[PDB]
RNA sequence: UGCGAAAGCAGUUGAAGACAAGUGCUUGUCGUUCGUUAUAAAUGGCCUCG
């Protein structure tokens, strides 16, 4: 996963109800039905400007506009295309508020202006919908009235919901029925849920639910697939559909330290539990399901950046893991200035590959049973080693092995409470800190053998312990983790036949063939003919790695007059070792006249 | 919340005393002859002959007497003693219990109590209203008393009174007619025979006269009896020879009659009522009935295991009793019981327990007496020191895994238990076998192994493993190649898929894969991948070397191909290797020796922390969820978030697991279901004041991460193993092969009459 | 039952030349004609046969050489001088090829079962030459 | 008790075609320029031979009906749908139609053109209506009533067209392939004379054959391309053939696996059959003694033995075909209760089979050892033996007499690559076992030293082995 | 027998009692014990129901 860089569609206009930053979001709608996963155009409304349509690609361009008064509003936008009586055209359907006297309810239909209409809507449109199949344009009212007009905006039908001062309204198709659910604000933080099905009355109520604790001053809405997610003081909370019950709690602790008041923050979602969370300047895509941070990106040159709207990729069903998101940016400076932006996100796979190790969320070994039968405090170690003076490698040795009853130089099954890697690393430090030269105390020999060596400080291991031999051939046999590149550099280096055999023994070991081969070609041309000759000059984990040595530098490098030796050097084992093998397996495996000398 | 119960049966109980022979049988046949009666070690169970099923179960727990009182079952009788479907348990202690059948148990059993001093309990027998019961008392030889037991209404006890003794008593049977007894004693040894309740017969003589000279010249294996049976008249005794010779004696005149088919020691002889017909099994695993009347001989051959006793059950001979003993499976002693037809030969009824194979022997079970001491079985000398060495084993050893591998089917929900060279496919709902099919080549029921021949090693299936969806068998097989010869290291291993369809009971084998991962290579892991991958027609196989090898069904070529390959020649060999696959599929977590590695599935290569050090060697890696990993190296356990990349919880496993189990058990002791959380489990050894070989064992229901112990309970004995049924219980296997579950008018008179009549 | 044997080295899913007879006979799938060609057992008509075969369909002469070797190991010999100078001779193309592993499968599991009998064959004749040599002095 | 187990000892596509094993190969007195199928049963197929057309019972495969008539050499012997009518070609243009069985009586004769007539065939869909090609490059629509005046002169060929084709469900297109390497399309209904459109093979077009509605195979050249009209490209082409191919057939939904099968001759001696499910991908092949000008293959609904048909410039026809006490019988149909338990009895075992189950094992390994016994059985009971533990047993009871079969073989049997592990282990058992008994016979000691320069060679070869290897791991 | 990989790396196979045979002595055995991790061979081969 991963997030493009914003690139601007439009600069938006300076007017008044725009220059209130944190409702900018608020004066301008993105229409549902041309932003989507394959549509290359976006209808926005800028109220106060305009409603304008936008292609994207292959480069941002303005396509069409329609003037709204710089006093009016717009509250809700959508547009579609379709056929009416049958040519192909487009609808859009705008409702614009005037100071709240009047609210008017829009209908266009271009070719593919064929027609304009406008009527007087009773209270503030929160949502529209157009249905081209039907020809019907739906509209929700503030005061709990959805409204069912023709394209003329000749009202065919009308329900109440029976409550008022609706706030969320969401439009959402399941099986090729058309749904939508409605939210309006109760007294003391209650909330009604009611879920309504689109068919005597074509708006038919399924479900009728009252959520307690559900406050929507301090909250950001939005719903996917079935699931309503509700963003509020740093915890996601995300309710099922068609009752609308809590399912889990999500805790963000990005969110928790922001102060209440200065801080802007959009939340729109972007696919299958997977949403966008922009905290002012600082883009996040979050993955709800596995809790982690999929992909962070800060946009140094802008103060805020607030999602407007994103096309929503089902993953489950689509293969495409690439969408765009639409937002507002501003811009630092005296006179700031706000831009409409489009950015690329590519969401993944929806696997647990893009989630390890990328938690949002930020030990003592245990007795198994609490309380006749057989038997088959770090700081303060610290604080004592760090209290000794400088190359005092008796009392180093002797209050580490002695406070933790340490037995043998090397470790052992037994000092396993010794294995907490936050002790074993302090410990690394003070011998390093502490001695220095060529005398190093025998606790690093322990340490040496540890298996759970911090993998920090394997690098240039070998090069400390190059001075002492003894130090050196323990860190080959039993060190763990240590780089593959060193240790083929020293191989090619040290010229000590006992070394190289344990170092040639260690590679094949602990690395494959691939991995020795790729990192052994850059190995210089002159090393290898080092080691090759010392070769001319147990031993088939070294041919073995001969044999690695002359795949690696390639029939074209190979110098005819040394190979003349090797030949002539391989053909004589090869002669002995036949020998030694017919060895091995030896190993491992009457006459009618007789004349006889009798003894009496 | 949770709460554990003993679910299905166990082993069939016998009679298991060395000395006595051709009487090991202790189940009875109703007088009726209309239902087989058989007790088990923890149960009794009463199976109609005609539709062969378990018509009624009493099982011991449920009585508050037979749960106190259970020791073992020493003789069933019919009826009750003390006064129609009623009958008379004694036991080995000398608890005389009357209970009922075809009907409800009754929690007031007519309890007593036989009064024995520092005596045994060995057998009882009647003929008529008259009983007498014989009772051990102790050169490694027991002694034996002949009593007389009467039931006095006045004082309702069961009175004893004293009749006879023998000394050293070697081998004893009793007649068919249960009149008659044959012994012998070391008083080399001699023979005698007595008649029970009556004078009538008083014989006894030297050994010595039967053997023949040349059996003085031969070997001990020639003068070595292994069976005794006796006629019910008392004329004709039969004596076995561990050499394979019959010798039918007759009485009168001590005259000798040589039978000689045999080619391995004889183990069960029995005689007809008449006499004229001798039942006699060994090692063959094949019955034969000598004609005595022109020394000829029928034969029933390849039977399911070699015979341990014979004998006829039946007014005129209608059916045939046999103990089977399935000697293959050297850890444990796997008996079953088989009700043959002497009109046809045909098994109108076979019984039989869960029969695990153990990693190593376990209590005190020891091998069949055969003419060689072999891998299957002990020679004449072994005995003694194989026991001695199998007790100071359990007692000062510290390897004492008896770790067996289980499987459990997802579309039935039927138990699998690799078996020697076979599957045994049986039903803990039922508590009854419902197949056994072998899944391999070999000497495995072509014919009797004898002699040498017993020394061959059949193949060994080491791992059997069900797809998620449940339709396909994967199996992992190895051969073992015949001894001295210059091929005797090349062990080769197999690998075969298999498939069935719902409706029937028998699998299909599909493909073989020979020598996979190329030659002499073993196949120390293998996992089923997860339903996403694949539809769950996929797997990954793991061996000691790092190789992970990907299967996989292509529809196109109609079966198994080898779909990805990763062969890292590392030059080390380890056999503590572990392979978890997540859920959705897309990781893959493999851990070799110390280091636990995560692969990307779809490039099957390192993904680009990944290598994870462990302290020690790592035996199971597994994911409790999608989130969290527990990982339980040889001296710990850790739970780790992939998410994360840290460790919650830690617990140290050294104390209780240090050397007790060889690298890869604790795969199949630990379990771990995919909604509520993991189970751990540890057995420890006893002691008062040394090692006892009793065992206790402690299973943990622990939560996704370990944070808590859902609950912490105990079981009595060594549970060798565990698995997570799909539903949210547990199942656990206990080395008494019990199976339990750990988990959350004028008119009426007339018609009354007419019913009677 | 119909269940089909296979073995795990299976990667196969994971003047006087007669150089224009081979070209077209690998080209047509002409087993016979194939056949003729291979008959020859002339090294020097071998070298110089794949000197001048086209590198492209060299390739697909090592997997036919490796087919007809797994049919007939008795011909692996007399089939094996050809592999060699295959390999000789056209070793740089070879090396300029995305997969080599998955193509020649079949090469890589015949060449392989014929080392695995190298090992047994010495301790054979190790038994064997000691009795040889014990009556020839005898 | 259970029944003793039974001693255990390409593609199901190739399989199909090995089937038609007979092989008869008859001789014309020219070559054969063109077969056919009768679409009914008995499915007699006409053969053009020279001057005259034979056709051949399908059964009998031999000719029945001999159409001599025809004075010059003849180019055609197409069935109609019904298979009534037969109509034929001659270089002097005229075109005849016979009455199938029916050859002295002529039901129809036009003279298509002064040219030669070498495509007469009858519109599948339509009766009415017959096609002609011709030398003139135009090629005449005639029809059964209208004998004097053709309905339809296509024409737009500027070279020799010998290819016409109609398309199944589409009686709309007319398909013609010229030797211009055009295969020109035509629509009846319209006016005509002018191509649909145009698709270029860029060689001249031999036989043009309809596959499916969609799908147009054209053979022509070195190669036969497969073309979808609907997208007017060529999904496919194939060019494995060597020399040009000439004629082309396909079957469908016949009784073998496949569903369907394409058949194309080569002019190089070879009939190779292709699969459309699989991209028309190479799956079984034939060779005959020289060029292959026509194939055909019994038609679906042959009902019977089916035939393969190659027709050779010689004038040799290659025919494979695939061949295809009262009351004992009651069976108690109306009996209430009914019992069957008879048990088949077990399949003939071979008399090693019998020994093994009897314990033979020296018998067996004599069985081993006899004159015509498969290589491999001698494998499988030889594993047996020493599966079952019984080498040095079977071993014992021996001299030299009896020796020698087993080393004879292990000479052989040594070379081979699933033996040699084998060989070793029983060679091995005879020499700890019979080492004195070899120093007193001469004739062993010279079994043995051939041994040596065998098994030594092995060694080379082996050895050989090992070196190859390393190369392969260099080069990848 | 321990460990380990499968290859292998280390370590064991003792003492007493009783019997038989041969000549107190010698040899062999043990349904006898204590302690250590610690060739075979009584002519004797697998059913019937196509």
């Amino acid at each position: 996963p991963s997030l493009s860089q914003p690139f601007r569609l439009a600069t938006l206009p300076k007017i008044a109800s725009l220059s209130n930053f944190s409702l900018q979001a608020d004066y301008v709608q993105v229409a549902d039905g041309t932003f989507n996963e394959s549509t290359n155009n976006i209808t926005l409304g800028i109220s106060g400007s305009s409603i304008s349509q936008y292609i994207i690609n292959p480069t941002p361009k303005l396509t069409f506009d329609y003037p709204i008064p710089s006093t009016n509003i717009i509250t809700a936008c959508n547009a579609e295309k379709g056929q009416a009586n049958k040519r192909n055209v487009e609808i859009w359907a705008f409702g614009l508020m005037v100071n709240k006297g009047n609210y008017t309810l829009n209908v266009i239909t271009k070719a593919l202006f064929l027609s304009q209409y406008k009527i007087k809507a009773k209270a503030k449109v929160m949502s529209i919908k157009i249905d081209t199949k039907n020809s019907l344009v739906i509209a929700i009212l503030q005061n709990g009235l959805i409204e069912i007009f023709d394209f003329k905006l000749t009202l065919l039908h009308s329900f109440d919901i029976s409550y008022d001062n609706l706030k969320y309204a969401k439009w959402f198709t399941e099986n090729g029925t058309e749904y939508v659910f409605v939210l309006c604000p109760l007294q003391d933080d209650k909330v009604c849920y009611k879920l309504l099905e689109l068919t005597s009355s074509p708006i038919k109520e399924l479900s009728s639910t009252i959520i307690e604790g559900f406050s929507f001053e301090n909250s950001k809405l939005c719903y996917q697939f079935g699931k309503l997610y509700k963003l509020n003081q740093g915890k996601i909370y995300i309710y099922s559909l068609p009752h609308c019950q809590l399912q889990q709690v999500i805790e963000f602790p990005m969110v928790d330290k922001l102060s209440p008041g200065d801080d802007l923050i959009s939340f729109q979602p972007v696919s299958v539990n997977r949403v966008l969370l922009t905290v002012n300047n600082v883009i996040y895509l979050l993955d709800l399901l596995h809790c982690s941070t999929l992909s962070q990106r800060e946009l140094t040159h802008v103060k805020t950046f607030q999602l407007l709207k994103s096309a929503v990729i089902n993953s489950e069903k689509s293969h495409n893991s690439k969408t765009i998101a639409i937002g507002i940016s501003t811009k630092n400076g005296p006179n700031p200035t706000s831009s409409l932006e489009i950015i690329n996100i590519d969401v993944g796979t929806n696997t647990l590959k893009d989630s390890l190790g990328k938690s949002f969320q930020v030990v003592i070994l245990k007795p198994l049973f609490d309380d006749r039968v057989k038997c088959n405090h770090c700081n303060e170690v610290i604080e004592k080693l760090s209290a000794l003076q400088d190359n005092d490698i008796t009392s180093f040795d002797d209050i580490f092995f002695k406070e933790l009853k340490i037995k043998e130089e090397h470790y052992t099954e037994k000092d396993r409470y010794i294995s907490d890697p936050g002790f074993l690393n302090k410990v690394l430090d003070l011998i390093f800190g502490k001695f220095s030269g060529n005398d190093y105390p025998k606790t690093l020999t322990f340490l040496l053998t540890h298996p759970l060596f911090p993998l920090s400080r394997t690098r240039n291991l070998l090069s400390l312990l190059r001075d002492q031999p003894r130090l050196f051939k323990q860190a080959i046999v039993t060190c763990p983790n240590l780089p593959l590149n060193e240790l083929l550099e020293e191989l090619f280096s040290i010229r000590n036949r006992e070394l190289l055999l344990d170092i040639s023994f260690r590679i094949l070991q602990d690395f494959t063939r691939d991995s020795i081969k790729q990192e052994m070609k850059k190995l210089s041309k002159l090393d290898v003919q080092n080691f090759i000759e010392f070769i001319t000059s147990q031993s088939t984990q070294l041919f073995q790695l001969l044999s690695l040595v002359l795949d690696s530098i390639g029939l074209f490098s190979l110098e005819g007059a040394l190979l003349e030796n090797l030949t002539l050097y391989i053909d004589k084992q090869v002669e002995i070792a036949e020998r030694n093998t017919e060895l091995w397996n030896l190993i491992d495996t009457l006459p009618t006249y007789t004349m006889e000398y009798l003894d009496i | 919340q949770y709460k554990l119960s003993v679910v299905s049966g166990g082993k069939p109980a016998l009679n298991n005393l060395s000395s006595v022979t051709g009487n090991k049988n202790i189940a009875r046949l109703s007088q009726d002859q209309r239902n087989y009666i058989i007790p088990f070690n923890n149960q009794i169970k009463v199976y109609s002959v005609e539709t062969r099923q378990c018509v009624k179960t009493l099982k011991f727990a449920n009585n508050s007497l037979l749960s106190g009182i259970f020791e073992s079952i020493v003789k069933i009788l019919l009826g009750d003693i003390t006064v129609a479907h009623l009958i008379t348990v004694f036991t080995n202690n000398g608890h005389v219990i009357v209970l009922n059948y075809k009907g409800k148990l009754v929690e007031s059993p007519k309890h007593f109590k036989i009064s024995l001093a520092d005596e045994k309990l060995a057998n009882v027998f009647h003929s008529e209203g008259n009983y007498r019961i014989l009772t051990t008392f102790k050169n490694s030889l027991q002694s034996y008393r002949l009593y007389a037991l009467t039931f006095d209404d006045a004082k309702k006890q069961f009175e004893v009174a004293h009749q006879a003794e023998w000394h050293n008593v070697i081998l004893s049977n009793i007649s068919s007619n249960g009149k008659l007894l044959a012994h012998m004693c070391k008083d080399h040894k001699s023979i005698s025979v007595v008649s029970l309740f009556d004078d009538s017969v008083n014989l006894s003589f030297p050994l010595g006269s039967i053997l023949s000279s040349q059996t003085q010249s031969l070997s001990y294996n020639t003068r070595y009896v292994s069976s005794m049976a006796i006629d019910n008249m008392g004329q004709q005794l039969a004596v076995g020879f561990a050499s394979g010779v019959i010798s039918i004696v007759s009485l009168a005149d001590l005259q000798i009659r040589l039978l000689k088919w045999h080619i391995d020691s004889v183990l069960s002889l029995s005689f007809s009522h008449d006499g004229s017909y001798l039942l006699s099994g060994g090692w063959e695993k094949v019955m034969s009935l000598w004609q005595l009347e022109t020394n000829s001989q029928q034969f029933l051959p390849r039977l399911n295991g070699i015979i341990i006793d014979c004998q006829v059950l039946g007014p005129q001979g209608n059916y045939y009793s046999l103990i089977l003993q399935m000697t293959e499976n050297n850890s444990n002693s796997d008996y079953q019981f088989l009700l043959l037809n002497a009109s046809d030969l045909t098994s109108k009824l076979s019984i039989n327990g869960p029969l695990p194979v153990f990693n190593s022997t376990i209590k005190h079970i020891q091998q069949p007496i055969s003419a060689m001491n072999t891998k299957n079985s002990n020679s004449i000398t072994s005995l003694n020191h194989s026991k001695k060495k199998q007790s100071r084993k359990l007692i000062k050893s510290r390897r004492q895994d008896f770790t067996t591998n289980v499987e459990i089917n997802p579309i039935n929900k039927n138990l699998y238990f690799p078996h020697i060279s076979a599957v045994q496919i049986f039903d803990f709902y039922k508590n009854e076998q419902v197949n056994y099919q072998y899944l391999t080549s070999g000497v495995n029921n072509s014919m009797g192994k004898v002699r040498f021949e017993l020394n061959l090693q059949d193949p060994i299936i080491t791992d059997l493993k069900f797809t998620k969806d449940g339709q396909w068998m994967i199996t992992y097989e190895i051969e073992y190649p015949p001894n001295d010869l210059l091929s005797s290291k090349d062990l080769t291993h197999i690998l075969k898929f298999w498939t069935k369809n719902d409706n029937e009971t028998n699998w299909n084998l599909k493909t073989k894969v020979i020598n996979p991962h190329g030659i002499s290579v073993p196949i120390t892991k293998i996992l089923p991948s997860p339903r996403s991958v694949n539809n769950s027609q996929g797997c990954l196989t793991a061996d000691n070397n790092g190789g992970l090898k990907f299967w996989s069904f292509d529809s196109h070529e109609s079966n198994w191909c080898l779909k990805k390959i990763s062969l890292p020649n590392f030059n080390h060999f380890s056999n503590s290797v572990s392979l978890a696959w997540s859920q959705d599929g897309s990781l893959i977590f493999h851990g070799f020796d110390d280091k636990l590695q995560i692969l990307d599935f779809d490039t099957f290569k390192k993904f680009e922390v990944s290598e994870f050090t462990l302290d020690s060697e790592i035996q199971t890696v597994k994911l409790i969820n999608d989130t969290n990993l527990i990982v339980a190296t040889r001296t710990t356990l850790n739970a780790i978030n992939l998410l994360r990349g840290q460790v919650i919880n830690s617990f140290d496993l050294y104390p209780f697991v240090n050397g007790v189990y060889k690298n890869g058990h604790m795969d199949r002791l630990i379990t771990c279901d995919e909604r509520t959380g993991n189970i751990a489990l540890v057995i420890n050894q006893q002691l008062t004041d040394v090692p006892t070989i009793n065992y206790k064992s402690r299973i943990i229901i622990f939560d996704s991460d370990l944070s808590t112990k859902l609950g912490n309970f105990t079981h009595h004995e060594y549970i060798s193993w565990i698995g997570w049924n799909y539903d949210t219980d547990f199942i656990f296997l206990d080395i008494e092969s019990t199976l339990g579950v750990v988990g959350t008018s004028n008119s009426d008179i007339f018609a009354e009459q007419l019913h009677k009549l | 039952g119909n269940a089909r044997v296979t073995s795990g080295d299976n990667f196969k899913h994971v003047t006087g030349t007669v150089t224009v007879i081979l070209s077209q006979a690998l080209q047509s799938n002409d087993h016979s004609l194939l056949e003729t060609v291979l008959n020859n057992r002339d090294e020097r008509v071998i070298r110089d046969t794949i000197f001048r075969l086209k590198p492209a369909l060299a390739v697909i002469l090592l997997e036919r050489l490796a087919e007809r070797i797994a049919r007939q190991t008795h011909r692996q010999g007399p089939l094996n001088v050809w592999v060699k100078w295959c390999l000789i001779i056209h070793g740089g193309y070879l090396v300029s090829i995305p997969n080599l592993m998955s193509t020649l499968s079949s090469l890589h599991s015949t060449l392989k079962r014929r080392s695995d009998l190298l090992p047994r064959l010495l301790a054979l004749d190790a038994r064997l030459d000691c009795t040889i040599n014990k009556f020839k002095t005898l | 008790s259970t029944a003793r187990p039974r001693i255990i000892t390409t593609t199901p596509e190739q399989r199909y075609w090995r089937q038609y094993t007979s092989a008869q190969l008859v001789k014309e007195h020219n070559s054969v320029t063109h077969i056919s199928f009768n679409p009914q049963h008995p499915h007699d197929f006409a053969v053009t031979s020279s001057t005259r057309v034979q056709i051949f019972s399908s059964r009998t495969r031999q000719v029945i009906k001999t159409f001599s008539r025809f004075k010059d050499v003849v180019y055609s012997a197409s069935f109609r749908s019904d298979g009534k009518l037969l109509c034929a070609g001659d270089a002097t243009g005229l075109v005849s139609v016979y009455d199938s069985y029916n050859p002295r009586t002529i039901l129809l004769s036009i003279n298509a053109s002064t040219h030669p007539t070498h495509v007469t065939k009858f519109h599948t869909q339509d009766n009415k209506i017959l096609a002609t090609a011709s030398d003139d490059r135009v090629t005449r629509l005639w029809d059964i009533s209208n004998a004097y005046e053709p309905q339809l002169e296509l024409t737009g060929a500027t070279d020799y067209v010998r290819t016409l084709s109609f398309i199944p469900a589409a009686p709309h297109l007319v398909a013609t392939g010229s030797y211009d390497g055009l295969i020109r399309l035509y629509d009846t209904r319209s006016s005509g004379s002018t191509p649909i459109y145009s698709l270029n093979h860029d060689q001249p077009v031999e036989n043009v054959i309809a596959v499916s509605p969609t799908q147009i195979v054209s053979c022509g050249g070195n190669n036969f391309k497969v073309w979808d009209l609907t997208s007017n490209k060529k999904l496919y082409e194939r060019g494995n053939f060597n020399k040009a191919v000439t004629c082309l057939d396909y079957v469908e939904n016949f009784d073998s696996p496949m569903q369907s099968a394409l058949i194309a001759s080569s002019l190089d001696g070879h009939v190779k059959v292709f699969d459309p499910l699989d991209n028309f991908q190479v799956k079984f092949g034939w060779k005959f003694s020289g060029p292959v000008l026509s194939c055909a293959v019994s038609p679906s609904t042959a009902q019977g033995n089916r035939h393969l048909v190659a027709g050779l410039s010689s004038g040799l026809l290659a025919i494979r075909t695939k061949k295809k006490m009262r009351g004992s019988e009651y069976q108690g149909d109306q009996e209430h209760i009914i019992h069957n338990d008879k048990v088949r009895s077990q399949r003939r075992m071979r008399a090693f089979e019998r020994n093994i189950n009897q314990f033979k094992w020296s018998e067996a390994l004599d069985n081993a050892f006899v004159p015509g016994m498969a290589k491999e059985l001698t494998l499988t009971v030889l594993q047996e033996l020493r599966k079952r533990g019984k080498v040095r047993v079977a071993l014992y009871g021996r001299d030299e007499s009896t020796l020698e079969p087993l080393l004879n073989w292990c000479l052989k049997g040594i070379e081979d690559v699933r033996s040699a592990s084998i060989v070793a282990d029983w060679v091995a058992v005879v020499l700890e076992l019979y080492g004195n008994t070899l120093e007193s016979s001469p004739v062993l000691q010279e079994l043995m030293i051939d041994l040596k320069t065998k098994v030594r060679h092995e060694i080379h070869k082996s050895k050989e082995a090992q070196r190859i290897e390393g190369m392969l791991q260099l080069l990848t």
